RNA sequence: AAGGGCACCACCAGGAGUGGAGCCUGCGGCACGCGCGCUACACUGACGGAGCCAGGAAACUCCGUCGUGCUGACGAGGAAUUCCUAGUAAGCGCAAGUCAUCAGCUUGCGUUGAUUACGUCCCUGCCCUUUG
């Protein structure tokens, strides 16, 4: 479910920007929302 | 009609042996359920018909009287016998090389002792159970066959994989399930 | 008048005062216990609109215990609201009902789910016996 | 003082897993440990087992793990894990016989029984037991690979840094070659202990020393 | 089906980091809201295979699991398996022989689950302390948990899982 | 790294002595021991187990990859061995038997190739082998116990350190009382002759980083 | 070979599990091997009194005694491998077949009463084409 973007929110206005997914060697579908790291679709989620 | 789908249903008294023999003998290939729970006390046998559109259904049972009891059934009028298998447990197992074997394909049948006999039921059951679809096109590329020959009272059930050659030919390699039936109860349809 | 997974709970209705007895008892007893609420929460669960009546009370036998207790559960509130108007509300009885049932699954019909069915295989049912030919 | 095992999940404690040990009965009409004393004839003939059959190392090991403070102290326990994938967990206040000849007898057995039974006591001193080891080991336990081409580190260094109720998991190859992978699966890292290639037993030495240093062990 | 209620009845309201509480009482993406956990709690008891005793065995372990150091008891159990969930663990690979895993989410309901059985689990391995209190075990541990929600102190593969995840990436 | 020898007798070296060490060849030669003449048989006297362990936890120490450890064996029969840094002592008890039945017989194991020699017997007393700044002692339960590496940072910038243990299953520390300076014990625990051993190396490896 | 599908007798996610143990009954052998099981390793327990009720059932609830000590072979099982997605699984039990007596079987039947999934990915099977 490689996380998508990160549109976050201005400056120091967001406890976290979002982050669509799905997958690629598994699932695939819309999405978004928790998790708050800040990595990048260098890295990658699970389906 | 559609093809006739079967309901195997391990009944109070089944175990281990008995659903070893279940599994082999059905499968996913694809016109079966299996359930692990089932009884025949009963328009339960009846009941399980309908809700679950098989038409053919067959009940695991076993106790020393009737063991490895699997009664077969038919929703048609004319239907249940019992029929007891046992195996040994000095027989090899042949665990598939031979059979690269393609799941759904029209089985071959052939019938050693036929006659005339009250049975003729059993032929008509087996050959209702496992002719699968009904198609007017037939592709010639094998594969298997169902053998069942009397064999002064037991029937001997046995599944081959065909080999052909110049040199004829036909030749067969047994891939099992093998099954000697003991025939018990009968019931039977009536006139109407 | 409701009845539970195998189980079967009869109802009594019409008016009269305290004391609320099931099967023959009090439902201050009701000792199959522990949760021995989810009985008395009919009752309590009254808490949406009345807060005990003043009215009937009857008796449950079937199937085994949790069962039972179950079923005693519907067999209030299902006949709290009784038709009515000489039991549930001579008017708009969703007065419970639809709050006795925001939050319900007793009074809120029952389940269709009921023994039976098994298997020639194992123990049956679904799971089947386990065999390992060689 | 406490006797450790497996069932115990909280404990703080170090744990050493002698991993691809080489035990292995042998036919003859009696039975022995495959060892490259007695077998090196047969072993070649049938062209393998080079250096598969060292269970000497185990042995080794064991003594050198046991007879440590740290085990005498209660802080320490050992599994075995087998080329051939057995596992054991060896109860910490085992006196595991002195010699190989009598380790083997042993050895023979628990794989033949898969537990030893004290006369007495019903607790079991040696026990085949299920994999993965990562089920019977503590929940918050670090895990490393002992590897000469790893990160070398001053284990008492290594071990001041573990959470106060964090225990430790080492894995060491009790073999006379091979990669040191057989954990990969497992571990969070690997770690060298010396610029010099070890021996297993050394290893152990050199592990328990460190830990019995950091956890005041005298 | 089939539990109680009052006990304490402190329902807090709040503590429900990252996801979770979009589904801190839930169950659906596959139940819907499974009594707000403590209905599962009291479920991945039934470890011998049968509830009730189970239900008392939830109930003691509640008294107990507040009567030592309240924190709203309830507020304990979700801060119980509340920060005490996996987190992008690894599954296999494919991708070699021989392979290697990757990691990643942690479908929520997953953390909670994942965590769920867990917690469950490391208490019923008693052997520590190898007392007979189920509860107990069952609280402390999952207090272990709670004042555990200060290292370690029962759960750890709970890092582990996670702590681990991260070299082989 | 130079191998060190007992006529080096400047460079700062450690020096274990294995004390007591059973090596009595059993006519029939092989080495007497425990499991083939329990029958026979006082076991105690027959335990070269104990120092084939030792030489193995000795020789494949960091400290002696380094060179600055050397062994010297001395049976309970007062027979003396100089053991060589860099010899691969065999693995199983088994062929290390065959040979330390023949070093026995003929007085030294000599390399197939170089003019070195493996093993050796020299003749006593093993004072004057030592290095002449040399501390003496012996290893014992009975004793005030230390850290090994605060010890040996206590050593002059020349003096080296020996240390005398038995290489036997029980007894009395007094094996080598004619040559100590003191008597000290490693730890709480009694301990085996090799653990004793790992003990040593190890916390003078820290003592002296190595590495 | 290719390309693609379906299935808990196939995997995944887990659940319970046998394979270790004692006895059980089969197939071999003719001291011993392989299989279906029964009950156990115990504190969610065993043990006594008590509460109830199913298609004086038992598992089970309460009250009390034992003190995780082979207590009131076997310390949870190697390599393998079984089965199952909900009135299921799992546990607990009874009716019936068996019958003069005999159930560790079996067909059934109620009693408590989970955890699991986006599933298709790969190992096994099957299939459908094409391709020889």
């Amino acid at each position: 479910v490689t996380l998508a973007k990160v549109i976050k929110v201005l400056g120091r206005t967001g406890s976290r920007g979002g982050v669509t997914q799905v997958r690629v060697e598994f699932l695939e579908d819309t999405s978004r929302t928790i998790v708050r790291n800040v990595k990048g679709p260098v890295r990658e989620n699970d389906i | 009609i559609v093809d006739p789908r079967v309901l195997v249903t391990t009944s109070r008294d089944p175990s281990s042996r008995l659903m070893a023999f279940s599994k082999e003998i059905r499968l996913m290939f694809p016109t079966a359920i299996r359930l692990n729970r089932g009884n025949l006390i009963l328009p339960d046998l009846v009941m399980s018909a309908q809700r679950e559109r098989l038409s053919d259904i067959i009940l695991l049972h076993e106790h020393r009287g009737t063991p490895t009891a699997i009664t077969i059934s038919h929703f048609p009028h004319g239907p249940t016998l019992m029929a007891s298998l046992h195996n040994v447990v000095l027989r090899a197992d042949i665990p598939k090389s031979i059979k690269g074997t393609v799941s759904e394909s029209y089985p071959h049948l052939i019938f050693e002792g036929f006659r005339t006999p009250l049975g003729q039921r059993v032929v008509k059951i087996l050959k209702h159970l496992f002719p699968p679809r009904d198609p007017t096109n037939n592709a010639k590329s094998g594969n298997r066959v169902i053998t069942f020959v009397n064999q002064d009272d037991c029937i001997e059930v046995r599944h081959h994989v065909y080999v052909r050659t110049n040199y004829n030919s036909v030749e067969l390699s047994e891939v099992g399930p093998r099954f000697t039936m003991r025939p018990f109860s009968i019931t039977m349809g009536t006139l109407e | 008048f409701g009845k539970k997974k195998s189980a079967t709970a009869v109802a009594h209705v019409k008016a009269g005062k305290g004391l609320i007895k099931v099967n023959g008892s009090p439902i201050t007893l009701v000792e199959p216990e522990i949760l021995r609420f989810k009985v008395y929460e009919p009752l309590l669960l009254v808490g949406l609109d009345k807060f005990s009546n003043i009215d009937i009370r009857v008796r449950v036998t079937g199937g085994g215990h949790v069962s039972q207790v179950y079923a005693i559960r519907q067999a209030i509130a299902k006949g709290l609201v009784a038709y009515h108007q000489k039991y549930v509300d001579e008017q708009s009885k969703n007065e419970l009902k639809k709050a006795f049932t925001s939050y319900d699954r007793t009074l809120l019909i029952a389940d269709s789910r009921r023994p039976e069915p098994k298997k020639f295989g194992g123990k049956g049912a679904r799971s089947r016996f386990q065999k390992s030919y060689r | 003082p406490p006797v450790l095992t497996s069932k115990d999940k909280i404990t703080k404690r170090m744990i050493v897993v002698l991993a691809m040990a080489s035990l292995e009965t042998h036919k003859i009409d009696k039975y022995v440990l495959l060892n490259c004393d007695d077998h090196q004839g047969l072993l070649k003939k049938m062209g393998r087992d080079i250096s598969e059959a060292r269970p000497d190392i185990t042995h080794q090991c064991l003594l050198t793990l046991l007879d440590s403070p740290i085990n005498k102290a209660g802080k320490l326990q050992v599994y075995i894990q087998t080329s051939r994938g057995i596992l054991i967990e060896v109860n910490p206040t085992v006196r595991i016989p002195r010699t190989f000849k009598r380790f083997s007898g042993l050895m023979v057995q628990l794989l033949h029984k898969l537990s030893i039974r004290s006369v007495n006591s019903e607790e079991k001193l040696l026990k085949v037991i299920k994999n993965p080891i990562t089920d019977h080991l503590p929940t918050k336990c670090r895990k490393v690979t002992l590897s000469f081409d790893a990160p070398v580190i001053r284990v008492q260094d290594y071990i001041e840094k573990l959470d106060d109720d964090e225990s430790i998991c080492v894995f060491v190859g009790a073999m006379a070659r091979g990669k040191d992978n057989f954990a990969d699966e497992y571990v969070d890292e690997k770690v060298g202990l010396s610029n010099y290639p070890l021996s297993a037993s050394v290893a152990c030495s050199k592990f328990c020393h460190g830990a019995e240093d950091a956890w005041n062990i005298l | 089906e089939i539990k109680l209620f009052n006990k304490w009845s402190f329902e807090e309201v709040e503590v429900k980091d990252a996801s979770l509480v979009d589904y801190v009482q839930v169950r659906q993406p596959q139940c819907p809201i499974i009594e707000r956990l403590t209905n599962s709690l009291m479920m991945n008891g039934r470890n011998n295979g049968k509830k009730l005793k189970a239900v008392r065995i939830i109930k003691h372990t509640l008294d107990i699991i507040n009567v030592l150091t309240d924190q709203n008891p309830i507020q304990v159990v979700v801060d119980a398996i509340t920060n005490t969930g996996p987190r992008e663990d690894t599954t296999r690979v494919g991708g070699g022989g021989a392979a290697r895993r990757q990691a990643v989410d942690v479908s929520p309901l997953r953390r909670v689950n994942q965590a769920i059985a867990l917690l469950t689990i490391g208490a019923r391995e008693a052997a520590f302390r190898n007392i007979k209190t189920i509860a107990e075990t069952l609280a402390e541990e999952l207090i272990n948990a709670a004042k555990g929600s200060s290292t370690s102190y029962a759960i750890k593969k709970k890092d582990e899982l996670e702590r681990v995840a991260k070299s082989n990436r």
